[PDB]
């Protein structure tokens, strides 16, 4: 085993310097051993990244994977400690910074087959990994424009040297 | 000799508050600290 993730939160910051930027909260959380699998895991994993997260939750409530029920505790706990045991103001304001599924150790079996001949089972089980972030949700990038590509393309046009000429 | 017997209950039942909670509209000060 390891565990870092955890004690993630026992970071301690040096005070403020007057007027800068406040640094915003950021909450990190983990369920170990988790009985689901880890690649089933790793797509409701992927689709509530970067989302606010009331609507991860909303997602999450509506799916049917049984690993939406576990990343909703998760969720649940995770904005609790971060009203709670952190100082977060207006507890909507969280957003999902990263979302993750690491495997936990397996259990052996065997599996019987046919004419004596056995397969070798792995009972599979999985961590979940949350990083929730104070604030509006990062804005999501947009499709490059074609002025884009015209001034990828000239700027490279415009970087050529005469080689191997000097 | 047409004794009743009974099991006697040998166990009789004959014998011889602190809220410290955190409070909700503090939002997490420690309360010990006056000022
Ligand atoms: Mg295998």
């Amino acid at each position: 085993i390891s565990r870092k993730w955890e004690k993630k939160n026992k970071i301690v910051y040096p005070p403020q310097l007057p007027g800068e930027p406040r640094r915003p909260a950021e909450i990190y959380h983990c369920r170990r051993q988790i009985k689901y699998s880890k690649d089933k895991m790793w797509y409701l994993a992927k689709l509530i990244r970067g989302m606010s997260i009331d609507q991860a939750l909303a997602q999450l409530e509506f799916s049917d994977k049984k690993g939406a029920q576990i990343i909703k505790e998760v969720l649940l706990e995770a904005q609790d400690m971060a009203v709670r045991d952190h100082n977060v103001e207006f507890r909507s304001n969280l957003y999902v910074a990263e979302s993750t599924s690491g495997r936990g150790q397996y259990l052996k079996r065997i599996r019987y087959h046919g004419r004596g001949r056995f397969g070798i089972m792995e009972k599979v089980f999985c961590h979940y990994f949350v990083k929730l972030v104070e604030g509006p949700p990062p804005p999501r990038e947009a499709p490059k424009t074609a002025v884009a590509h015209a001034r990828e393309y000239i700027q490279e046009l415009r970087n050529r040297t005469i080689t191997h000429a000097l | 000799l047409g004794q009743t017997f009974t099991f006697p209950d040998l166990f009789p039942e004959r014998k011889g508050r602190q809220k410290h909670s955190p409070d909700p509209r503090r939002g997490g000060v420690p309360g010990w600290f006056g000022l």
